[PDB]
DNA sequence: AAAAAAAA
DNA sequence: AAAAAAA
């Protein structure tokens, strides 16, 4: 019925959220799958300090955060999230001890602990989609401080090292400037920007987004691009009859990856650095166009030149 | 605020949105 | 009555994979010419660990590579290569004992030796071409993740240390780039990212690309150019009745080995030497473009 | 827009 | 084309 990650992801929140946990809230998905990335990565209070290589400085914090208490049952978590009696237990047997790696358990041959790595691995990354989603709706309403030119806004999101680690080709920041400065070897993976992430309410069900669907222009907008992608993409969306506050998906971008525009120098030619701009002169950038794919066909829009944050805005005033 | 708008979807990267012209 | 280089190839290529190995299909000639290149580079699972210089992180991978089992007859390579039971025998026999040099084999005067040895390097030499022509047929539809920028896309194709040392007018990458970014000697090869490779098909028999060749517009392209070259190399190719995604060989451009848009490549048709104005966008993105 | 590797 | 020779 459903993938090993999702099937994980749905047992882990139930299991450490009872009947708390709404399968059909946004908001509420991305604060529990916050938490349970918190949880499986010894970030919470009372779980085992990081101290293998730190600082004194971050061995004051992991110390600190190792003596103090562990989260009580029935504490709030976010908004409408509450804390099982039995989350405890799950943290004890499904969370891998600190330091765990694949190679180690295989090396043991339990499968049960193989199947556990292999979960805790599957979790993560779920958990690091949704939090990068939920990064992408949050600036869709909220410019983050940091990003003041086109330079700071290349490595967005700013999200931890684990969640680099987890899904190195959708997360930005620290890490992926450090990774794209650093040396490149046949691992490396870009970090896809405009990549597409189903909101959490079907990631977790494991639909994929596509035409047709009943989803509100900001949640799609944070699957589609985030705030300071133009407004034009804005068009891959359609209030439904009565308007209300739910519409549909009409379309989605093309090219969403792999966007290559040099001519490299070849049989007497000149290199080109970009296409796009080297024309005769003509540099007029709002004459530009995205391909959307409908279900009718593909149609080429103009882009409107302005930030979808500043559509957003003015739409709402 | 931030006028900025990145370079997506095959589109070029503005680094102000009023200045263009 | 092939040359040796591709009669080692071929002998190779069947000794090692039996009636499995096709001849007539690209990816299974670059698949096979792949195994066979990580076999005589001692890459594969259970041959001798590279341990001469080796950092504990590599000591380790080589340790773990010599001790992990090695390829047993019947195994999948690829798509539709399996192996079978005479593999060992000839990684065996034709697979020079590991760090051996050539002129201690010709000192020792062995002619047995001095063949294999011959072969050896004549064999990585073909298996390197194969994969750079591979590499080319990759890159025009999916970009590497390293190419950004021009400075990057200089260095095409990047392959590993043993392609660069076996075919360094061809192999780009780290070791292209080490090479040229550093003191040179007179026997220096400078990168050709644009020499003319046979299809593997092609190469195996001697068969040289020339005009009138049923063809495939990738497979063109990948001969002739990569994905980031200008798209105006398509007009070398063109569909036959009903296309079927197969076409002919119109022409082969030269110095292979406002007015930015307006420059010209030269194209040898079979009456002449043409000028064809550039269409100034990448063969990646006029292919993407074009798809539909 | 599968899996195996794997911290300022 | 013959010769030479790893992060």
């Amino acid at each position: 019925e459903l993938p090993r990650n999702l099937e994980v992801f749905n047992e882990a929140c139930g299991h450490v959220f009872g009947s708390s946990f709404n399968r059909e809230d946004n908001s509420v998905i991305s604060d529990a799958a916050a938490f349970l990335f918190k949880m499986h990565t010894h970030s919470l209070d009372g779980q085992e300090a990081k101290v293998l290589r730190a600082s004194e400085k971050k061995r004051e914090r992991e110390n600190a955060k190792k003596s103090r208490k562990a989260p009580e049952a029935g504490m709030r978590v976010g908004r409408s999230l509450i804390l099982t009696s039995r989350w405890t237990e799950y943290c004890a047997t499904c969370v891998p001890a600190l330091g765990s790696k694949m190679k180690v358990i295989k090396a043991s041959g339990d499968a049960a602990m193989i199947q556990m790595m292999k979960d805790h691995n599957s979790l993560l990354r779920v958990c690091v989609r949704i939090e990068v989603w939920k990064a992408r709706y949050v600036s869709l309403v909220a410019l983050d401080e940091r990003i003041q030119t086109l330079e700071d806004a290349q490595w967005f999101p700013y999200l931890s090292g684990d969640s680099y680690r987890a899904c190195p080709g959708l997360v930005g920041g620290y890490f992926a400037k450090k990774a794209a400065a650093g040396e490149r070897g046949k691992n490396y993976k870009k970090l896809n920007q405009t990549a597409i992430i189903p909101p959490p309410r079907f990631l977790i069900i494991g639909h994929r987004l596509q035409i047709g669907d009943q989803v509100t222009l900001r949640e799609l907008l944070a699957s589609i691009a985030w705030g300071l992608c133009d407004g034009v993409l804005a068009e891959c969306w359609s209030p439904s009859q009565g308007d209300g506050s739910i519409g549909v998906v009409v379309g989605l971008p093309l090219q969403a990856t792999g966007s290559c525009f040099l001519v490299v120098a070849s049989h007497g030619l000149s290199a080109i650095a970009d296409s796009r701009i080297e024309g005769t002169g003509n540099t007029n950038l709002l004459e530009e166009c995205i391909a959307i794919q409908k279900q009718d066909g593909v149609i080429k829009c103009k882009r409107s030149g302005k930030s979808l944050y500043h559509c957003l805005k003015e739409t709402a005033g | 605020s931030c006028f900025l708008v990145v370079a997506s979807h095959g589109l070029s990267a503005i680094a102000d949105s009023r200045i263009e012209g």
